[PDB]
RNA sequence: GUAGGGGAGCGUUCAGUCCGCGGAGAAGCCAUACCGGAAGGAGUGGUGGAGCCGACUGAAGUGCGGAUGCCGGCAUGAGU
RNA sequence: CGAGCUGGAGAUACGCUUUGACUCGGGGAUGUCCGAAUGGGGAAACCCACCUCGUAAGAGGUAUCCGCAAGGAUGGGAACUCAGGGAACUGAAACAUCUCAGUACCUGAAGGAGAAGAAAGAGAAUUCGAUUCCGUUAGUAGCGGCGAGCGAACCCGGAUCAGCCCAAUCAAGCCGAAGUGGCUGGAAAGCUACACCUCAGAAGGUGAGAGUCCUGUAGGCGAACGAGAGGUCGUUGUUCGUGAAACGAUGACUGAAUCCGCGCGGACCACCGCGCAAGGCUAAAUACUCCCAGUGACCGAUAGCGCAUAGUACCGUGAGGGAAAGGUGAAAAGAACCCCGGGAGGGGAGUGAAAGAGAACCUGAAACCGUGGACUUACAAGCAGUCAUGGCACCUUAUGCGUGUUAUGGCGUGCCUAUUGAAGCAUGAGCCGGCGACUUAGACCUGACGUGCGAGCUUAAGUUGAAAAACGGAGGCGGAGC
């Protein structure tokens, strides 16, 4: 049920989440997101088997006050880790529904706020970054917000490159976790709205 | 186990075991008629917990 | 990702150590003796504070016959009869009202006997 | 905003460490620490000399279609050959088959594979036709 | 190990250059550039220095005796600035020379 | 109250956010009579000289007195 | 490339560079001796020859194996592939079949990949149509002291997809936008006030914390030369353990047909299908990481590779085994000079923000050794503590319910483990650091809690975008039992 920032109207579409902003099923997305980026790199020799020694020792019974069967163990030093890390993914599928229903639910979590659709780019005229700056103090953005950019036009986003104010997201790729974590979202391009 | 499947270990609808009676079945008989037929339909559910295991996945 | 046990024994440990005071060698300077002197050390603790009160009561009581012997009685005989008066509900810590103040002590004895015969 | 997110509330508890409780030292005292023999299973009790062969087959299996599901509801589309896929057999891999269960009167004509006695003395009853593969 | 070649180890200024003192110490003060040293990122200003003391087991009568010479430095100072002060000059062209190039900000004289 | 089961939590590394602090000085180390029901946590004072708390969430090589445990360092036997 | 250069080198001297040095990309030219070592010998790096051209000095040749010869091979390679040979511990709670497992190891051949291939086939639709690989079918058919256990293939979804011939762009690099004052400070990049760039706020350097100071970054440009058959006997394979054992495969004896023919379809027969063996090659999709690049809820000096370089020191005759080891400062300004001492070492001076950084140079815990001080101790039987009171000393969370120390009284059988039972004259341990033990995996099984859809619920391989995730219904689970 929202206004477009230049040109046309629409955004009167799109019912959103019930009930409006469940925060435990944003929990659980954003939470599955990071982990599906999560690199699992492990540097660890875990076995007696790892790393490099040559395993008989000295006798067992009659050293006296000794024990041992080989330098490789983890109760030796520089020897192998009982229980280290080792290369794996924890990356998995989390169900569909939800995969779709958080997005949704975060758009709605930003009509408790500023949210935004725009069409007509060309009072970017090329980039120059400057007229960036233009058209957000033009429509509003201080940039003193965190804003993400959603739109297509190369163009239009490369208009946009800076920390402060804003980042930007290409042909609706759109994150849970990208537009959460921005204060703004500009949802610019109408074409995955509406 | 997977030798298990023809054997009654067999699960019914209730999730419950079929064990009847192993009296005598081929060899050492000469006793009765109806302990012949003692063959039965049976079970338990105390060692019917950990049965179903043997064949768990294969219903 | 590893965490090294870094600071996190040595604060432990250090803590210990600090209870550890006026404990003898040993016991005051080198953690696992010390450590293990303050398990006897809780037990004490804790059984004695329960104690305590069971010795000053036998402190308070032991002056307290003192006075009535002083006096002609006896503790038996001193609580009998004050308490044989319905007056004296009196009890706790009496002793110091021997030790420090003999006339009143002497009063609450002649009470004792005139609750007696 | 993230960090202002909260929890699930009550989907997972913190996991299992035996380091340290103070007085925990883990599983069974002698016999049965160490081991990954355990083993629950097994010829050693009371399966094996339980008393069975009969044989396995399992050979043709149907699809079991309610009754009360073709009646009732939906539009008597005439099942037939095809949209029945999407009626909920979905199977492949075996013919089709029909059983009475519930019970309204209804002008129905389907294409199974086979069916019951009492299905075939329903559907017609009420009128229809229920064709079998020739 | 590491040591100066963050850099691309090359030399935004040259051997016979006028240049000043970039913040530091010995702030804006300037002289011509004597020492060059481009892997390891050092200059010597004819402006900037110290009193270093000589221990000297033979020098003429060795006797030892201190000295007062020039402390080296790093990329801090700035190369050659015409205007009377100071600034970042990139840009390059061809004036005189078909072969060479130059320097400017806002002007063309270094 | 022992094996055992159940509940609440403390502390440590990493990660994402949030808030910030630091050459008029970070963490670390040192002492300390205060705070908390415990794990523990602050207040100030001394060291240090380049970095780091707090909050929320997530992940762990995450907590030592023992194993004639491992590497190291330093004692006793002794000025024998 | 355009001013320096004279290797890690710290160091003095000799010098080289604009007639382009140094460094960098590219070729060539030299390249002793040993090593497949190959003139012959040989304890590798040494010892002896011989033939040809000559002007000595010097150059070329002189091993074996297949060939007309041109020409090819000997050896090396972490792992990956195929091949000949092939264990045992272990599991079966003992042990022969069995499992471990065609695992380890030996050996052989080859390449950047291999292998494998163009149906005498799978298979039960008169479908499919070379091989490999992934998903899945599926722990299903089945194998088995029917025990422990082992365990397919077709269909279907994909990555990639060819059959073709024989014998009657990245490479060296150049270009590159935008700041000054004041302030704290030893030092500005921090604070402040105004200002700018941005297709460039990735990063590193610079005396501290960097868009605009250096190098870079987006973007753009960029070369001469260079790279892109049948049977019998003994057996075994695949789920195939002698089982009704088909079929492939050979070790030994045997040894047919050839198109009204031959092999198969799990004893065998007839129907009925599917196919046409005894000749070869064939990228791709697959595997691996010596090596280069990039990143990381990977380590950060007992970690991380053994190594912050060393397979060195050091051990062993040998095969083999095998260490620990990091930090001045921003900058050498690295301490002239003076004092005690042969020295080592320190005390001044000086440099420095700091020498509370001095080359036994970041911090600097603990054990452990001392120096000084406070209160104390030379008739007292002591798991070292605990409680109670008195003396004495001290008052930065701190003049009180104080802090330290003490004298006396009461009480008081280390810890852990193993136990019917431990102060135990039962185990363990010198003390303090630091290291050090319930984990990980699988489209597994079962349960508890939570979430999304809900009589429905979901995807896997893979495809496509990848600061970001969508697609992908093969299949799986409910839905009917006996
Ligand atoms: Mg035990
Ligand atoms: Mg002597
Ligand atoms: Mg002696
Ligand atoms: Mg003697
Ligand atoms: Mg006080
Ligand atoms: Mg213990
Ligand atoms: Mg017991
Ligand atoms: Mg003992
Ligand atoms: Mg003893």
């Amino acid at each position: 049920a929202q206004i477009n920032v230049i040109g046309q109207n629409g955004g009167r579409t799109i019912e959103l989440p019930l009930p409006e902003v469940n925060s435990g099923v944003l929990h659980e997305v954003v939470t599955w997101q990071l982990a599906s980026r999560r690199r699992g790199t492990a540097s660890t020799r875990t076995r007696a088997q790892v790393s490099k020694t040559g395993r008989k020792m000295y006798g067992q019974k009659g050293t006296g006050n000794a024990r041992h069967g080989d330098r490789s163990v983890p109760t030796f030093v520089g020897g192998g880790v009982a229980f280290g890390p080792k290369p794996r993914s924890y990356d998995y599928t989390l169900p569909r529904q939800v995969r779709q229903l958080g997005l949704a639910m975060a758009i709605a979590s930003r009509q408790e706020g500023g949210k935004l659709v725009a069409v007509d780019g060309f009072d970017i005229a090329d980039a120059k970054t400057k007229n960036f700056i233009s058209w957000a103090k033009q429509n509003g953005l201080d940039g003193t917000e965190k804003v993400l950019l959603v739109t297509d036009d190369e163009n239009t986003r490369r208009a946009a490159r800076n920390v402060s104010w804003v980042s930007v997201l290409p042909v609706a790729g759109v994150n849970v976790y990208d537009i959460l974590r921005h204060d703004r979202l500009v949802i610019d391009a109408a074409a995955l709205e509406i | 186990t997977h030798k298990m499947a023809k054997r009654r270990i067999k699960i019914t609808g209730t999730g419950k075991v079929m064990a009847f009676k192993s009296g005598k079945r081929h060899q050492n008989t000469g006793k009765s008629g109806d302990e012949i037929r003692g063959k039965g339909k049976g079970f338990v559910l105390a060692k019917a917990e950990w049965a179903r295991m043997k064949l768990m996945l294969p219903r | 990702p590893r965490a090294k046990t870094g600071i996190v024994r040595r604060r432990r440990h250090k803590k210990v150590l600090k209870r550890a005071k006026g404990f003898w060698g040993s016991r005051s300077k080198q953690y696992r003796n010390a450590f293990q002197t303050l398990l006897n050390a809780a037990t004490y603790e804790y059984r004695d504070r329960r104690n305590k009160k069971r010795d000053f009561r036998r402190l308070w009581i032991q002056r307290i016959n003192a006075g009535a012997r002083l006096h002609g009685m006896n503790y038996s005989t001193f609580i009998n009869g004050l308490k044989r008066a319905n007056i004296d509900l009196n009890r706790k810590v009496l002793a110091d009202i021997a030790a420090r103040e003999p006339e009143a002590f002497k009063a609450l004895v002649d009470a004792s006997r005139n609750a007696r015969q | 905003g993230s960090r202002k997110d909260r929890k699930r509330v009550g989907r997972g508890p913190g996991g299992t460490d035996k380091t340290a409780g103070r007085g925990h030292k883990g599983q069974k005292s002698r016999s049965g620490a160490g081991k990954g023999a355990f083993f629950e299973g097994g010829r050693s009790r009371l399966i094996a000399r339980l008393p069975k062969r009969g044989f396995n087959n399992v050979g043709t299996t149907y699809e079991v279609v309610k009754l009360s599901q073709l009646q009732d509801l939906e539009d008597t589309t005439f099942d037939r050959d095809t949209l029945e896929a999407y009626r909920l057999v979905r199977r492949k891999n075996r013919p089709v088959k029909l059983l009475a269960s519930g019970e309204i009167s209804r002008a129905v004509t389907v294409h199974v594979d086979a069916a019951s006695a009492a299905a075939i003395k329903a559907v017609e009853a009420a009128g229809g036709r229920v064709v079998l593969p020739e | 190990p590491s040591a100066g070649s963050h850099h691309n180890d090359k030399l935004h200024f040259k051997k016979g250059d006028t240049v000043i003192v970039l913040s530091g110490k010995h702030k804006g003060q300037t002289g011509k550039v004597l020492l060059a040293l481009p892997r390891d990122q050092k200059v010597v200003v004819e402006g900037v220095n110290v009193i270093t003391k000589n221990v000297k087991p033979s020098m003429t009568n060795p006797q030892g005796g201190q000295e007062q010479r020039e402390l080296a430095l790093h990329a801090s100072k700035v190369a050659l600035v015409d205007p009377e002060t100071g600034k970042a000059t990139r840009v390059r062209k061809q004036i005189v020379d078909g072969k060479k190039v130059r320097v400017a900000v806002a002007s063309g004289k270094t």
